[PDB]
């Protein structure tokens, strides 16, 4: 919904990534959820970076990595420690 | 404005027209087959990856059109593919391809014939008897004309077969159809038009003069149909006869080499090897046209 | 310095319907009141001889048919435009100075030149429209040849086998004569093709017996037209049968007008019978047949000579002319350059 | 329907003419715009109003 | 036969090339301030009105008060202007950046952008002729960009302003000017924006009492639903002299916004040439 | 300037020569053209020429009808010229029989495309449409020619006969029982917001009222249900932005005694219409009321 | 059958004196209303006096005058007056009836007359308990202020007590315009004004609801760091109680503000009269002007 | 159905006709068949075809 | 000469291709005319053309 409401400098790419984003209901299988959430998260991160107008890796095959944006170092340290505990 | 009023003081036909002298041909006569995706731009394969693979391998770009409303505009009619870079030869003669069984009697090609596999000239059937005309044109349980077998092309003759549902302009409208493209075999499958056309002989030729003709754009590399008024219509003996002409074609280079090597008059003679053959043009067009050029 | 030599204005050439050979194919009648009516009908009454049959066989009956012929309407239009400068200067003067005189001369000449060009274009459009209506009704060669060979072989509405044979002749002769001049040039074949093509048409219903006569010899019957290239080819080939000739043509349109007894019936019953007084006189006198039809009466009287080509097809004389002049530098494509396509 | 009785009663102009095909074929094959054909003798011409 | 015309004399000398440059505008629209008979060239166009502090909406208001005229042939030392009269038809030159179609409705807007001939202290400028939907869209977008002028620092506002700035129409994709300069607002834009925002603000806290008093009587019964809608808005979030002053303020602020609320339907169009710069239309008051 | 010239009676196009006659008099030349009297010389009505596809021309083969321009955002022809009678097929203010008849008669290919374009977009009919006055000639073909008046008295070329304007019966509405000898006629569009679709009504209104405020007062009085529907949708469904429960456009002045009721026939099908003979067109733009 | 007349003759039937026809001659080129159009009409139908009734509600008179037709006076002669209906867009001359001063370049409206000063000028053909009361032609700001004050007074009449209403009415009854002042006669509250109140309050609540967050917060934000006399007055009128904007959406915002634009137009049309005249240069004595007739 | 244009255009004989009732009532109460009651001046009589 | 009658307008692509086809055909046919043939009628026709 936020992607729908927001403006952009190049609307077509945002619409394409929203289209790959806006239908990702889980297929009730343990294996499939990880790959589909991986794809959805890639789309979400690229959409966020385009919204900020930060640079994005356009090199072929070298797809955008999963990362936070604009969060403080203390919070990301806490989140990474929590994920390490999850592991 | 000077409104003139004419009365035809001729009981019979008092005036005749004839095609005296022929100039160079605007079409390349080539095998440069036309894009079905352009004429049917709507359809896509269900699984998107399969569609991507087929469109990538085939050589046709994925169609995209503004919003939904453009599809109604396209169905109303729009010229929608780019002119080629260069044209030493004239217009890209559209070839339509109709699926056909392997076993078809090869002799079917060697004479002027209807490519649908079922002779359907409307000067033969009784006038204004739509039932008899429908029986002649579709009923494959009664002997055909000009070839008393039921049909020579099961996939092309029947009412529900491929070549009728694909080519017939009234049936084609049930599917994605850009009206601008002049499909070569449209006049051979408009069963509704053909059934409407079977008037009495004198009225038949009068309609042939008045309304049976069509038009082709002269400005464009491809067979776009025009709105009537800017360019004059095209005379079409094939529409009157409901037949088609054979053209010199061979399935091995050796026989074509003999046709080139032989003297005058070799174009009009057919000949067959074990598995290769030549079908000769019934009219000596390839010689006469180049004679004056 | 830069030198400008003599400036040239185009010496536009005039052309007329009557001066063209196509006028011989036509009968031209002028009628100032044409705008009001939209219906023109002619009627034909014919009784067909019946041969007395032999014994036993079914006998014929005294039989007639009555048929009518109708009118086709095809008005033509031409626009022409004037600017504000000509329109305001044509009706105004400013101090009477020399430059104002120049402007007045220019405006008057501009409007009159536009009128002259429009009149020439209207005449060209009239001949163009006549060719359109003539060609749109003419059937091709193979159908008329098939009909002329089958004249006796039908004496009724067509039966199935007869029309099957008609279709066979159609296909055979269509393959035979889809092109003529590019295929064969043996002069006998082309001359006999031309005479067959001429004999195929039935003669006109109403002769103007003192029009389009050769200067001394005989009466002209046919008119045929082609583009300049075909005409050059034919003139080169048939040079033995080609002659130059001066022919007499009607110098002006024929005048047809409403007599008052026509006008009263126009007001009362929305109809006019032409040559009304002749009809009433020959009706009350009790005589069946009239000397001339109204159309022939309307024909023009004066004659003027003009030069054109003519050839013989055997007791028939036909007129040659190529219409390249009427579209020499115009816009519309000449209708005689037709496109034909095959599958 | 045209007034055929007017055609039959009124005087005519005599023109010799021949159709390309046989006359009966041209009427039967619908080449004319409108036709009226009778066999024998139709007395309709003698009734006027 | 002469007709009503307006005479204009160029006080500065005009070279032959300048006259040839001006003659290309045979039937363009030119506004004049007052309906005199012999006007001086300084009055033509909109150059004398342009200013460095005053903004676009002031030009719109002045153009509404302006008298519209049409041009006639330029000749020796004088140029002739024809003032139109309602319900006759005239020829106009489409100086605007938008092409026209048959049956379009047109209105006049102050300009936003070859160039036209100039003098030592003078330039000649003409207003735009635009179809009505695009005029509404451009006024709406420029006014809304006036609103965002205050928040410009944040990047969201910059992106939104850029998106609003671009306008698309039939084969037209030009860009309109940003109504802010040096992060400041031109004073007329400030007045218009403040007036709209105030007339929005005043209605929120004024209507409730009068609406709830009228609710007792309405036989058309939709005023009660209006009251309920206002109460739902409340859920979403005095001496009589002050009250009367507040009502007067509301209505005067509304009248201030009336400068932008209504559109003069100046022209309706008749078929156009492929020379599309030139078109014919009928003048409407 | 002189006193006699000032006092002299105004110039007389009534008997003074036309310009072409003046030129041909000046050179003493004669063309075959009947140059003397120019047709349409005295015409006051402003005329436009429009090209339309063959499908829409039905019910325009009879002279006299409202011609409306509708919009389509596609690159290919941006505007399509539609008739008021066809527009009724979309309105909810048409009886089932009349809508069925219009749906049967207009089943040509081009018409249904316009109907798709009318409701395939989010915007209401108000923003999509614009009026072009009255149409008065036919020239049939695959593409047909229409001629139309935008500030006019409605007449044939020679003015031999006045041309009426016909309105379908279901759309015709009156808000007074007695008619003054002068009354105006307006185009009325109202919207129903209670239904899932924004269902539009199409109306034509004759009234002796010329002033906008009182006309809008009476309109809001009669259309109270539709106004309540607008308010109901506004309160019920937030984040939706409805607007203008009804819109008005001024189109005509006519002398009230002229009004008649008549039937109209095409394709041997019969339609019921109301007829205004001595009609004239005055055009204003659309305007909104709430 | 019927034909719409454009030249209207009015005939008197009272045995006029010389002073009556003299005062008629002074009225040349003025504007008079007629309820119905014919070639020849009686004087009783001409003028506004036929409509006055003991209630004398000003809103009733304004509403009635809105429906009427306007005509100009030409070629006054003995007991026969010619009235010419104006045609839209033509150029006409007019002599102003009331005392309100005109200015060039503005617009004019039609209103029923007002109480001004001693109420001296009623000499207009007072005869047989009938009189020629003419309507007023006034410039746009004065008419807009009159309509504004009537509507505001009507709104104030609700939710207030009798004496507060009396004080407010006695204040609002006055108007000042271009160095002149005028008083509104009989501005009594009536059901005619109640219809206007209902529609105006509906439109006002609609513009209140349609307003977006940014539009409402604009004035309060600008007061933070700007300062001017206009701003301080505007803030003083409003009640008294940085951050990133809560929501940004130009598409939804533009749709909302377009709807609010329509609603503001509807609210504004309540006070805007029909713009009858657009004026040109005026005689310096202010008596007569050249104008174009519109609407 | 009657050719009223003929009655308008064609010449006619003057008579001092005397309707028993007021003539407008006779037209109003369909005493005669095939009436025509156009007010004003109707220009349709001119379109001769 | 041959293509004079087909287009007195802006020369279109297809007509241009036909021009080039005529170029290719006739350049080969008439490179060494008098060497190729001495047929009196043909050479007179060529000179007249």
């Amino acid at each position: 919904r936020r992607g729908y409401t927001y403006p952009f400098g190049d609307r077509g790419k945002a619409r394409d990534h929203l289209a790959v984003l806006d239908r990702t209901e889980f297929d009730t299988d343990v294996r499939h959820d990880a790959e589909i959430v991986e794809r959805a998260l890639v789309s979400a991160v690229i959409l966020a970076k385009m919204s900020v107008r930060e640079t994005l890796v356009t090199a072929i095959g070298q797809t955008e990595p999963i990362a936070f944006v604009h969060l403080k170092d203390t919070e990301v340290q806490r989140i990474e420690e929590n994920l390490e505990g999850v592991r | 404005t000077q409104n003139i009023n004419t009365v035809d003081m001729g009981l019979g036909y008092t005036s005749n027209t004839c095609v005296a002298y022929v100039n160079r041909v605007r079409t390349d006569m080539g095998v440069r087959v036309q894009d079905l995706f352009r004429v049917f731009p709507m359809n896509v394969y269900r699984h998107d990856e399969v569609d991507r693979w087929i469109r990538h391998a085939a050589g046709v770009e994925r169609p995209q059109l503004l919003d939904t409303e453009t599809i109604s505009m396209l169905t109303f009619g729009s010229m929608s593919e780019r002119n080629a870079a260069a044209t030493v030869h004239g217009q890209k003669a559209a070839c339509e391809l109709i699926l056909t069984p392997v076993t078809m009697d090869v002799n079917y090609f060697k004479i002027p014939n209807n490519p649908r596999g079922r002779a359907s000239c409307m000067l033969a059937v009784d006038p204004y008897d739509t039932e008899a005309a429908t029986k002649a044109i579709y009923d494959h349980r009664e002997a055909d004309a000009q070839t008393f077998a039921a049909t020579h092309n099961p996939w092309a003759s029947q009412a529900g077969c491929l070549s009728d549902v694909l080519y017939n302009t009234r049936h084609r409208e049930r599917l994605g159809y850009n009206s601008k493209f002049y499909s070569p075999c449209a006049q051979y499958f408009n069963t509704e038009e053909i059934i409407a056309a079977n008037k009495t002989l004198f009225k038949t030729i009068d309609e042939y003069l008045l309304r049976a003709k069509d038009c082709i754009r002269g400005d464009t590399d491809t067979q776009y149909v025009c709105v009537e008024g800017t360019e004059q219509l095209i005379e079409n003996p094939c529409r009157l006869t409901q037949e088609a002409l054979p053209i010199l074609s061979t399935t091995t280079l050796a026989l074509m080499e003999t046709k080139l090597k032989g003297g005058a008059g070799a174009f009009a003679t057919s000949e067959t090897h074990f598995g290769n053959y030549v079908v000769g043009e019934i009219i000596p067009l390839q010689q006469s046209m180049l004679f004056n050029s | 310095f830069e030198a400008i030599f003599g400036t040239f204005c185009n010496r536009l050439e005039w052309v007329y319907f009557l001066t063209s050979g196509l006028a011989a194919a036509a009968h031209a009648i002028k009628f100032h009141d044409l705008n009001k009516l939209t219906t023109g009908k002619m009627l034909f009454h014919v009784q067909v001889p019946r041969v007395a049959s032999g014994a036993g066989l079914p006998t014929s009956r005294q039989t007639t048919i009555m048929v009518t012929k109708y009118s086709e309407k095809s008005p033509i239009t031409i626009p022409f435009e004037l600017s504000a400068a000509c329109l305001t200067y044509l009706r105004e003067t400013f101090e009477g100075t020399i430059l104002d005189k120049i402007l007045n001369v220019e405006a008057m000449h501009t409007v009159l030149r536009a009128l002259k060009n429009t009149a020439d274009a209207m005449e060209r459009g009239l001949i163009h429209s006549f060719l359109q209506t003539l060609l749109r009704k003419a059937p091709p060669y193979f159908v008329v040849q098939t009909l002329v060979e089958n004249a006796t072989l039908a004496r009724q509405a067509l039966n199935r086998i007869q029309r099957s044979n008609i279709l066979q002749s159609f296909k055979a002769k269509m393959l035979a004569t889809l092109f003529l001049l590019n295929r064969t040039r043996d002069r006998d074949y082309v001359l006999k093709f031309l005479t067959r093509l001429a004999e195929a048409a039935t003669d006109s219903i109403l002769d103007n017996p003192t029009t389009y006569t050769t200067s001394s010899g005989a009466k002209i019957s046919g008119v045929m037209v082609s583009t300049a290239n075909v005409m050059q080819i034919i003139m080169s080939l048939l040079s033995s049968h080609i002659t130059k000739e001066t022919v007499s043509a009607p110098a002006t349109y024929g005048n047809f007008v409403l007599s008052p007894e026509n006008a009263v019936t126009a007001i009362s019953y929305h109809s006019i019978l032409a040559d009304f007084n002749s009809y009433k006189a020959h009706l009350t006198s009790g005589q069946p047949h009239l000397p001339n039809d109204s159309l022939s009466q309307a024909g023009a009287h004066s004659l003027t000579p003009l030069s054109m080509d003519v050839i013989r097809l055997g007791e028939k004389t036909v007129i040659m002319e190529n219409l390249r002049r009427v579209y020499k530098n115009t816009d519309t494509k000449d209708p005689l350059e037709r496109n034909v396509d095959l599958t | 329907m045209e007034n055929w009785s007017a055609l039959e009663l009124l005087p005519k102009v005599g023109i010799p003419t021949d159709f390309l095909t046989h006359v009966k074929t041209s009427a039967g094959e619908e080449m004319f715009e409108a036709l009226r054909i009778y066999y024998g003798d139709d007395p309709e011409r003698y009734n006027i109003h | 036969a002469m007709e009503a015309n307006i005479f204009c004399t160029f006080d500065h000398k005009l070279s032959i090339a300048d006259v040839g440059k001006l003659t290309k505008l045979v039937a363009a629209v030119v506004p004049i301030p007052q309906r005199l008979h012999l006007i001086k060239h300084y009055q033509l166009g909109l150059h004398q009105f342009v200013d460095h502090t005053r903004g676009y909406v002031r030009l719109r208001g002045l153009l509404r008060n302006m008298t519209l005229t049409l041009m006639r042939r330029v000749e020796g030392n004088q140029i002739l202007l024809h003032v139109p009269t309602h319900g006759l038809l005239y020829t106009v030159l489409n100086t605007g950046p938008v092409t026209w179609e048959k049956g379009d409705a047109l209105c006049v807007l102050p300009p936003l952008f070859e160039n036209l001939l100039t003098l030592g202290q003078w330039e000649l400028v003409l207003p735009w002729i635009v179809p009505m939907p695009l005029a509404l869209e451009i006024n709406q977008r420029l006014l809304i960009m006036g609103l965002f002028s205050l928040d410009r620092s944040y990047e969201e506002v910059k992106a939104a302003v850029q998106q609003l700035q671009t306008i698309t129409f039939r084969d037209a994709t030009f860009t309109i000017p940003d109504p802010v300069i040096d992060q400041h607002l031109l004073i007329d834009m400030k007045t218009a924006c403040l007036s709209m925002s105030m007339v929005a603000n005043l209605a929120s806290e004024l209507t409730m009492t009068y609406v709830r008093k009228l609710a007792l009587e309405d036989s058309s019964m939709l005023l009660v639903k209006c009251q309920e809608l206002l109460m739902r808005l409340d859920r979403e979030r005095v001496s009589p002299d002050d009250e009367i002053a507040r009502l007067s303020a509301l209505f005067v602020m509304l009248r201030q916004l009336d400068d932008l609320i209504r559109e003069q339907v100046v022209f309706t169009v008749c078929d156009v040439s492929p020379d599309n710069k030139s078109a014919t239309c009928i003048f409407k008051g | 300037m002189d006193a006699r010239a000032v006092a002299k009676r105004p110039r007389d196009p009534a008997d003074e020569d036309n310009e072409l006659v003046t030129a041909l008099k000046a050179k003493r030349e004669v063309n075959t053209i009947s140059v003397r009297y120019l047709y349409h010389a005295d015409h006051q009505a402003l005329t436009a020429r429009f090209f339309v596809p063959e499908g829409l021309v039905e019910f325009e083969a009879q002279p006299g009808a409202l011609l409306i321009r509708m919009e389509t955002g596609c690159d290919s022809p941006r505007h399509l010229y539609i008739s008021l009678y066809l527009l009724g097929i979309r309105a909810s203010n048409v009886s089932a029989s009349t809508r069925c008849l219009l749906e049967s008669v207009y089943t040509a290919s081009a018409a249904r495309a316009a109907l798709q374009w009318l409701d395939l977009g989010p915007h209401l009919l108000h923003r999509r449409l614009e009026t072009l006055g009255c149409v008065k000639t036919v020239s049939l073909g695959i593409t047909s020619l229409l001629t139309c008046v935008m500030r006019g008295y409605l007449y044939n070329t020679l003015k031999t006969e006045v041309f009426a304007l016909m309105i379908p019966k279901d759309m015709y509405l009156t808000w007074e029982e007695t008619r003054g000898r002068l009354q105006y006629v307006y185009l009325i569009i109202v919207y129903d917001y209670d239904g899932p679709e924004t269902r539009p009504g199409i109306y034509v209104l004759t009234s002796s009222i010329a002033h906008w405020q009182t006309l809008v007062d009476v309109a809001r009085g009669k259309f109270a249900r539709e106004r309540c529907s607008f308010v109901n949708r506004r309160i019920t469904r937030p984040r939706q932005i409805p607007l203008c429960t009804g819109v008005i456009q001024k189109l005509g002045w006519c002398l009230a005694d002229d009004i008649h009721t008549s039937f109209l026939v095409h394709k041997e099908l019969k339609l019921s219409v109301v007829r205004l003979d001595n009609f004239s067109v005055e055009l204003g733009d659309f305007r909104e009321f709430v």
